[PDB]
RNA sequence: AAUCCCCCGUGCCCAUAGCGGCGUGGAACCACCCGUUCCCAUUCCGAACACGGAAGUGAAACGCGCCAGCGCCGAUGGUACUGGGCGGGCGACCGCCUGGGAGAGUAGGUCGGUGCGGGGGA
RNA sequence: CACCUCGAUGUCGGCUCGUCGCAUCCUGGGGCUGAAGAAGGUCCCAAGGGUUGGGCUGUUCGCCCAUUAAAGCGGCACGCG
RNA sequence: GCGGUCGCCUCCUAAAAGGUAACGGAGGCGCCCAAAGGUCCCCUCAGGCGGGACGGAAAUCCGCCGGAGAGCGCAAGGGUA
RNA sequence: GCGCUGACUGGGGCCUGUAGAGCACUGAUAGGGCUAGGGGGCCCACCAGCCUACCAAACCCUGUCAAACUCCGAAGGGUCCCAGGUGGAGCCUGGGAGUGAGGGCGCGAGCGAUAACGUCCGCGUCCGAGCGCGGGAACAACCGAGACCGCCAGCUAAGGCCCCCAAGUCUGGGCUAAGUGGUAAAGGAUGUGGCGCCGCGAAGACAGCCAGGAUGUUGGCUUAGAAGCAGCCAUCAUUUAAAGAGUGCGUAAUAGCUCACUGGUCGAGUGGCGCCGCGCCGAAAAUGAUCGGGGCUUAAGCCCAGCGCCGAAGCUGCGGGUCU
RNA sequence: GGUGGGGUUCCCGAGCGGCCAAAGGGAGCAGACUGUAAAUCUGCCGUCAUCGACUUCGAAGGUUCGAAUCCUUCCCCCACCACCA
């Protein structure tokens, strides 16, 4: 017999909506495990890192090098 | 000592087409140039033999020129072992690296019957100008004994230039 | 030694300032003299500046600091602004920051 | 017999054959090199049934150099089949060998000597061979 | 007002701005610096943080330059691979068409650029 | 492995009756021999025919007795209820 | 049948969205912390080298170099000065 | 009921960490150098202590490997926007189901043995339900193609065009002599055709034939004798256009014989290597054989280029039916 | 027949790949003890020879620089496997 045999749920990560969609506030954008996406203008960031459109509006990727992946929701829906 | 070979130009004409036809495709190139050429197979193959990267081949090509191009890449496709594309320098007065074969000239020269010869280099690469290229290193070293290891200002040093450096390596030595 | 307490502790405070996204008003005081501006990040451009340097102005410097505040709050709150954050930068809030900040008010407000 | 010492996982899958490549295929430390013409896992009890056939051609004598390694782990069920329970039981090790690639690779030998070594050697491999020289093509490096 | 150059802030690009070596700056800015009464301080120490200063020095720090030893960036050609279409081999696997096309490596490149506001020069 | 057969494809061994294969046990023909002869060894050709009787065990097989030119090995639903 | 297994987390398998199987490869959980929680204020590692009584490969101290390889209560992953 | 939103396609953004590749991390890892620790061999036993043809840290040169490694990273894939797209498309509400044993094949993996008409997933397809049609001898799922009905009409697909058998004994060019075709591998071979590379050669080579076939000498060693051929070696030296103290027969050791190596004769090629095409060996199973069969050899076989024709329930022509 | 483990000087016996002619015990020879012995203690323990030289792990051959120690091979063992329904 064998002594494995396991593995854990699916958790379905990654990111739920792209550049460029339109978003309302609230609308979670990101699902993710550590920061590597961190919450830009109008993005907030939950205690599972996760991040949520602040206001309704349009989302926006940005790629600031040392800085980082940021997500932002640029506002005027 | 003077490798002549020839060259062509090409624009569209699949490389796989070319290399189908007996024709080595290959690039040629330096800080002034970058241009599209073809050799024969064949032709590269005998001069390549020799020259090597070690010599200058001077090319040729129509609209007749001579152009004094160092070989810095041969790429063969692994499974036949064959090359399959080459990338000619073309030297203009720069200093410029390269490698530069070495001779080694004597006996066993110290704990002779008997030592260990071994060569830990077969070239040497060198900042060299076009104009004065060394064609080959002597080394000598009379001793070369049980314990010395030769590093690089222990060698010749051609009257053209200096190393490509550094200073500290091993060359020959017996154990 | 990679990137010093002074330009940690730096960013530390400033980035969470940032956050909030109100106009920063910038403190930078030297060993001589005290500067301020109030800076409109995501269009990169300072609006209102004010300091010991260009008013002229000395002795005591705690005292001169009070003064340049009183100084930026009157040009600045003659532009519309009002409600901004106050930065501190690398400096503890006291002494002649603390005092800069609360000359500050009249204009400029909530500190 | 080589295999590694200190593994990481016993126990990896068995993945493809494909793609005749990689490195090794140039010829880097001999006179005289056996490349791979066809793709193959080669046992360690295969590569030391060339390596021992060289160097009693060299009687004692030479420089042999390998530079195939055996770091897959070949596993086997036990006799007694039956599919499941699970996977079971690493027997030799072996290396992956594309084409190309040049394995054992002798010097510091007589050509004809070595070419009769590297002959011999080549039957007690699995795939076809090619025996080689060096090379201007071989670069410098 | 503008254009320029130098400095001080403060952003942006996020190493082509970096390490190292050399050189250079004190009028002004900035630093170190002079003190520790006072505010306020260091699990001990005004080191730091803080205040009051202004004699000195640009030694340290920083700013500006220069050098390609390192680091970083890096073609063009050519391959690998491959979306779609076809073949071949007992097989492992291979090949052709059409479109896309790396990685490493070669040539090279670089000792930053730039925005807003100050102070100073013209 | 689980593909036809579980609204049934009777299962070992023996006996009877064979037929086929040849990777040949014997007989026939060969090469090599570390083949003097005789007698072997090994390998090649060859499936025409042959290929014993007993003790023990349900046995196949095996061991053993006595012989023999030899006491062949397989397949045919481990051939054939 | 016997053996193993049965819910939960991490990684791979998984074919660069998601999801994805096998008695496929490996590991973990059934707790814990009144501070290991909120906030404000400071501080920045491991490691290497040189120095320094008892001090040793590493107790504490000083110098320089060290961009994160340390730490984050526990498995792994992602994350993070 | 809504009614242009659909699959698919164009452009644009964003997302990703596989193929490939890489070694910067985690590990593995070949050769070398330089070096802590050390096996030690040992110099002492006080710190000492020189060498490594063993381990082996780090470090540097060279060289690799990895599902649970990644400094990199395609093609693609997903999603939103804008356009095309009127389709037995799409969306919303409801009524009725059936299904929840799948299978083969391709591709990508795992398990298995780089076994299975094996097993387990992924993406696709067909059978299922197209065991209706044509091709594949026959044959669910391979190639062709989606059968509404009728016709003694046409064009094609796949595959075919010597006869069984509809259409070429078609036209060029080349290869193979095995009946290969009508196959099974390592590996082997003056098969045969081609493209090379190297050596030697009219200072006349390769083949034969004519001629010479050392001497100190038994070489010493061993020896009744090895005086090359019972044999372990110093295989050295001379004179020569030139014979190895000698390759085999011989052998009472010798005698005798041959070879090597040269001279001459003659007269144009010769020997080595690598590549490609087709073939040969390797090649033994059980009721009677066979490529489907006859039969086929400048082909009725294989490669290259052509031109025609045959060929289905596909397509067309004519008539008809039903639904929309 | 097939795969698990075993052969160690005359006997039992330990054994790491750098030491292994191989320590550890009994034999077995020599000395001392004793009137002489047995027991006990001492030295010798394959051969010489000073050290050290030299072949021994059942026989052989490989691998390694080095083998009693890894690798097969011919034996030589008792723990185990071979119809079948
Ligand atoms: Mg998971
Ligand atoms: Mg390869
Ligand atoms: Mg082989
Ligand atoms: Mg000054
Ligand atoms: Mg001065
Ligand atoms: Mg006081
Ligand atoms: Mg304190
Ligand atoms: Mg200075
Ligand atoms: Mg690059
Ligand atoms: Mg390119
Ligand atoms: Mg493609
Ligand atoms: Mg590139
Ligand atoms: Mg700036
Ligand atoms: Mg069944
Ligand atoms: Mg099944
Ligand atoms: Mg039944
Ligand atoms: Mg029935
Ligand atoms: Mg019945
Ligand atoms: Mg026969
Ligand atoms: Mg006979
Ligand atoms: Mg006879
Ligand atoms: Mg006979
Ligand atoms: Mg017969
Ligand atoms: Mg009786
Ligand atoms: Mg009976
Ligand atoms: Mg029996
Ligand atoms: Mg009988
Ligand atoms: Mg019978
Ligand atoms: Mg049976
Ligand atoms: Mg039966
Ligand atoms: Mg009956
Ligand atoms: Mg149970
Ligand atoms: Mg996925
Ligand atoms: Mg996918
Ligand atoms: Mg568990
Ligand atoms: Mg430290
Ligand atoms: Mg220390
Ligand atoms: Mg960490
Ligand atoms: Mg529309
Ligand atoms: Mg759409
Ligand atoms: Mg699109
Ligand atoms: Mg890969
Ligand atoms: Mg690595
Ligand atoms: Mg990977
Ligand atoms: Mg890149
Ligand atoms: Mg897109
Ligand atoms: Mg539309
Ligand atoms: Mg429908
Ligand atoms: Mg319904
Ligand atoms: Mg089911
Ligand atoms: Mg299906
Ligand atoms: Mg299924
Ligand atoms: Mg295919
Ligand atoms: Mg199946
Ligand atoms: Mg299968
Ligand atoms: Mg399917
Ligand atoms: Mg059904
Ligand atoms: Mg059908
Ligand atoms: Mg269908
Ligand atoms: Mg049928
Ligand atoms: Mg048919
Ligand atoms: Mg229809
Ligand atoms: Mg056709
Ligand atoms: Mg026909
Ligand atoms: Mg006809
Ligand atoms: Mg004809
Ligand atoms: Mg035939
Ligand atoms: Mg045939
Ligand atoms: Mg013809
Ligand atoms: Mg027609
Ligand atoms: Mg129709
Ligand atoms: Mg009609
Ligand atoms: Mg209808
Ligand atoms: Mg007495």
């Amino acid at each position: 017999s064998t002594r494995n045999g396991r593995d854990s749920q699916a958790k379905r990560l990654g990111v739920k909506r792209y550049e460029g969609q339109v978003v309302r506030a609230g609308n979670i954008l990101v699902r993710q495990r550590g920061t590597r996406f961190k919450p830009g203008k109008n993005v907030g960031m939950g205690r599972d890192f996760t991040l949520f459109a602040l206001v309704d509006g349009v989302v926006e990727f940005q790629d600031r090098g040392r800085l980082g992946r940021y997500v932002h929701v640029r506002p005027l829906a | 000592m003077e490798y002549r070979l020839k060259a062509y130009y090409r624009e569209g004409e699949k490389p796989s087409a070319l290399r189908r036809a007996g024709k080595l495709p290959g690039v040629m190139y330096n800080r002034h140039l970058n241009r599209k050429v073809y050799v024969d197979l064949v032709e590269f193959d005998k001069v390549f033999r020799q020259a090597s990267i070690h010599h200058v081949i001077v090319l040729e090509l129509p609209d007749g020129q001579s152009l004094p191009t160092l070989v810095r890449q041969v790429n063969l496709d692994k499974r036949r072992r064959r090359p399959e594309h080459v990338d000619f320098f073309v030297l203009s007065d720069e200093p410029v690296e390269m490698y530069v074969p070495l001779r080694f000239v004597g006996t066993p020269a110290g704990v002779r019957a008997g030592g260990v010869l071994q060569e830990i280099h077969r070239d040497i690469l060198v900042k060299v100008s076009p104009r004065n290229i060394p064609e080959f290193i002597e080394v000598d070293v009379s001793g070369l004994e049980i314990g010395d290891s030769l590093h690089a200002s222990d060698l010749k040093l051609p009257p053209g230039v200096e190393l490509a450096v550094s200073p500290e390596e091993t060359i020959a030595a017996v154990v | 030694a990679r990137l010093t307490a002074y330009e940690r502790r730096k960013f530390r405070v400033r980035n969470r300032i940032k956050r909030t996204g109100r106009l920063r008003l910038s403190v930078f005081r030297s060993l001589k003299h005290i500067y301020a501006q109030i800076i409109d990040d995501e269009k990169g451009v300072t609006l209102v500046s004010a300091s010991s340097l260009a008013l002229k102005l000395k002795g005591n410097k705690t005292e001169v600091a009070r003064q340049v505040g009183r100084a930026l709050a009157e040009k600045a709150l003659a532009l519309g602004i009002k409600q901004v954050a106050f930065d501190r930068g690398p400096y503890k809030y006291h002494g002649r920051v603390k005092a800069l900040a609360e000359g500050a008010r009249e204009g400029g407000l909530e500190f | 017999m080589l295999m590694p010492r200190r593994m990481k996982y016993r126990k990896q899958q068995r993945g493809r054959l494909k793609g005749a490549t990689k490195g090794g295929d140039y010829v880097a430390f001999g006179d005289y090199g056996l490349v791979a013409l066809e793709p193959a896992w080669i046992t360690a009890q295969q590569i030391e049934a060339a390596r021992v056939a060289m160097v009693r051609h060299f009687r004692r004598g030479g420089k042999i150099f390998i530079r195939i390694f055996p770091d897959k782990p070949y596993t086997k069920k036990p006799l007694e089949v039956r599919m499941g329970k699970g996977k079971g039981n690493v027997e030799g090790y072996v290396a992956v060998v594309k084409p190309g690639r040049v394995m054992f690779e002798v010097a510091g030998v007589t050509e004809e000597q070595a070419m009769e070594a590297l002959r011999i050697a080549g039957h007690k491999l699995p795939i076809k061979t090619k025996i080689v020289r060096r090379d201007a093509y071989d670069e410098a490096q």
